[PDB]
RNA sequence: GUCGGGGGCAUCAGUAUUCAAUUGUCAGAGGUGAAAUUCUUGGAUUUAUUGAAGACUAACUACUGCGAAAGCAUUUGCCAAGGACGUUUUCAUUAAUCAAGAACGAAAGUUAGGGGAUCGAAGAUGAUCAGAUACCGUCGUAGUCUUAACCAUAAACUAUGCCGACUAGGGAUCGGGUGGUGUUUUUUUAAUGACCCACUCGGCACCUUACGAGAAAUCAAAGUCUUUGGGUUCUGGGGGGAGUAUGG
């Protein structure tokens, strides 16, 4: 068809972002290894470069096919932290804009959740 | 590590026959060495999309479909329904600073031997006539709505069956039983119907519909 | 205040004031001699009842208790003091 | 055919929003050809595309945040440098991560980020070139990538504890070579 | 009649949490300011499905509501009391505090058990360069959660013992009581509910000119005290030495 959707993560986070591009299923992750192909650096990844770059691990894997639509999907931690679509998550949304492959959902997969269980920490500070 | 080269067709999914749109596209499976990883991958599946391509509608209804895929018929899946959420994008855009959240749940054991767990949730209402900040219920009128919504998700289930419930939800036929039988506590406003839980089949019968086949 | 003896106020002006309260005190209610729908014989209830009144004649429950003041069942004739 | 995103409103921010339209489309409806529909009752930020209003690849990507970057309590003037570099991105907060915070503790650490009439928002707005908004526990920045890396290491030690000018005399140990 | 995240005994749901398996997989992630600590071609980590445990009910969550205090936020059934309010019901002073005496008691800690999910004072590791500073990171016995019991410590603070008197001045609150030839969905203009205008007592608050104070920040009580006395209980006498020695 023309428009045959698949579905594309974004998995916002800090210090890398993954990719994981198989259409609809759980099964085989077809243009997917991980997205964090594309430094040569210890940790430059949450910047757009392993990042913005990891979309374009995909931009040849996707059309191993030929599909021109997806569901993007933004995608948080999924466990206490903070959980946003932050600066390595908006590149996944950037990349599959400028490399065709079409703009789908929005669920953010994540608990704004019901419990909290004890955090990573002590009385004196957790994150920065 | 078993074959890694002829892992490569397209197999579409048809909806479940009450919607509109059966075709909605084709998929790469991977299984030509036995058809029970074939069946496996097709016996069981969520496989959530909007309901703006079922029914039709510019929403993406906001209910989404758990849409348990059933049977092969030969490039082409027979299917029924399997449940339904609210995606945060509305369930989130309405919680006021001063409003108050009505909660219920019903579990029972409906009909096929299935045991659906409705989730419906209900909000307070700025009243037309209101000009109090607020709308808090007199907190016995708290437990007054979310006893007398109690019956209404007990008798909807105990009457219908499998296809009928989708299909009391396009004008919401439910919100009919809600809003003229426990409108009489309290005013409410952008109440709904949560989630469709078909999570206990306790019976899981053998499988061959012919009925639903779209 | 400034030049009026408190026998000689604006008078209603603290007489819904919580009785007590008032120049001297006074109580808030009042009593009712109405007659039933069964009999017709004056069956005084207390304003604010808190008794549910058998007919005497009938068994129905001709009112029912609220605080406040009571509920009575409709079919009492009122009249004045 | 049809091709669409979509986005509601948060109800405290519709009140922002409902006396902020008046020109958010002449900057976005004039140069970017589309029609978004606002209304009272159903909160739908509607905005979607065809292949006649021109679907080539980045045009879809930047500009519903000149409205989706609005409603996170920014302006209209900060968000349009999305269509200015690749390396422009937002960050959003969740106060209680910090620490487990509780009660007036969470009210006597964050008048120390604003700090006295601004004196401390003004100071990390000279800092980091960023516009940070406090609601209630939103925190919002759209920095570019390395200033909010000196932004989430601007509130290192707002919060948890460090005197504020001590942002600036202590801090200053990491304020100085602002690896 | 209300009221009720009040307290207690069972049931019970949640986003999911991490842990466990199936299942999908095919060469990177991990932090911190640079960095240093680990898993996997005998399948990584971003996938799809079912359980144990605990947590708290996230947003609605405040000009909050309650409870002796410590305290308490999702349902349902169960148990008394309380708080408010109404009453032309009953005792007719049964009363206030409090030497002695007795209950309760956060966090932490103390014995004997249950789980052993979560992080994690100590600790075992990697740090890592002189004390840009040692903030980092990873596992973690006990502990956090409970059961039969202690302990009797807080900035247990609104830094203000408890019963009295009056005054300001307010728009709301919440718990009760009322209905304007009072306004609309509709019981039928003011019904379920909720309203403008008024009125009452209960709890939580606010800010004004400060009459009164205070040395002063400020306080409608930290007042009515040199114009010194409504009732009652426990403390303080310069700093230390010192809440130390000694004894009970």
């Amino acid at each position: 068809n023309s428009q045959v959707f698949g579905v594309a993560r974004i998995y916002a986070s800090f210090n890398d972002t993954f990719v994981h591009v198989t259409d609809l299923s759980g099964k085989e992750t077809i243009a997917r290894v991980t997205g964090g192909m594309k430094v040569k650096a210890d940790r430059d990844e949450s910047s757009p470069y392993a990042a913005m770059l990891a979309a374009q691990d995909v931009a040849a894997k996707c059309k191993e096919v030929g599909i021109t639509a997806v569901h993007v999907k933004i995608r948080a931690t999924g466990g206490t932290r903070t959980k946003t679509p932050g600066p390595g998550g908006q590149a996944a949304l950037r990349a599959l804009a400028r490399s065709g492959l079409r703009i789908g959902r929005i669920e953010d997969v994540t608990p704004v959740p019901s419990d909290s269980t004890r955090k990573k920490g002590g009385r004196r500070g957790r994150r920065l | 590590v078993v074959d890694p080269f002829t892992r490569k067709e397209w197999f579409d999914i048809k909806a479940p026959s009450t919607f509109e749109n059966r075709n909605v596209g084709k998929t790469l499976v991977n299984k030509s060495t036995g058809l029970k990883s074939a069946s496996d991958a097709l016996k069981g599946r969520v496989v959530e999309v909007c309901l703006a391509d079922l029914q039709g509608s510019e929403d993406h209804s906001f209910r989404k479909i758990k849409l348990r895929v059933d049977e092969v018929q030969g490039k082409n899946l027979l299917t029924n329904f399997h449940g339904m959420d609210f995606t945060t994008d509305k369930l989130r855009s309405m919680v006021r600073k001063w409003q108050t959240l009505i909660e219920a749940n019903v579990t029972v054991k409906t009909s096929d031997d299935y045991v659906l767990r409705i989730f419906a949730i209900a909000f307070t209402r700025k009243q037309a006539n209101q000009v109090k900040r607020h709308s808090y219920a007199q907190s016995s009128h708290i437990r007054a709505i979310r006893k007398v919504i109690s019956e209404i998700l007990t008798k909807e289930v105990q009457g219908s069956t499998l296809a009928q419930l989708t299909s009391k939800l396009i004008p919401e036929v439910i919100n009919k039983e809600i809003e003229n039988a426990t409108k009489d506590i309290f005013p409410l406003q952008n109440i709904h119907v949560r989630k469709v839980k078909l999570l206990k089949q306790p019976k899981f019968d053998v499988g061959a519909l012919m009925a639903l086949h779209g | 205040v400034l030049v009026q003896d408190l026998l000689h106020p604006t008078a209603a002006s603290e007489a819904r004031k919580h009785k007590l309260k008032t120049l001297v005190q006074g109580p808030r209610s009042y009593f009712l001699d109405v007659k039933c729908p069964g009999c017709l014989n004056i069956t005084t209830v207390f304003s604010h009842a808190q008794t549910a009144v058998t007919c005497e004649s009938c068994s129905t429950i001709l009112c029912t208790p609220t605080g406040g003041k009571a509920k009575l069942s409709e079919g009492t004739s009122f009249r004045r003091k | 055919k049809f091709e669409s995103r979509k986005i509601m409103v948060p109800p405290h921010r519709m009140t922002p929003l409902r006396n902020s339209w008046t020109k958010i489309y002449p900057p976005l409806v004039e140069h970017l050809k589309l029609q978004v529909r606002m209304n009272l009752k159903t909160k739908s930020v509607e905005l979607r595309t065809n292949p006649k209003f021109t679907t080539d690849p980045g045009a879809l990507q930047k500009g519903a945040d000149f409205i989706k970057a609005f409603t996170l309590g920014f302006d209209l003037d900060d968000s349009i440098a999305l269509l200015r570099l690749d390396d422009l991105y937002i960050e959003t907060f969740e106060v209680k991560d910090v620490k487990t915070l509780t009660g007036d503790h969470l009210s006597r650490a964050i008048g120390r980020i604003a700090g006295k009439d601004g004196k401390t928002k003004f100071a990390i707005e000279n800092a980091t070139r960023t516009r940070i908004v406090l609601a209630d526990s939103k925190i919002h920045i759209l920095g570019g990538f390395t200033h909010i890396r000196m932004a989430r290491e601007s509130v290192v030690s707002l919060i948890l504890g460090s005197p504020p000018g001590k942002v600036y005399g202590n801090l200053r140990t990491v304020a100085s070579r602002l690896k």
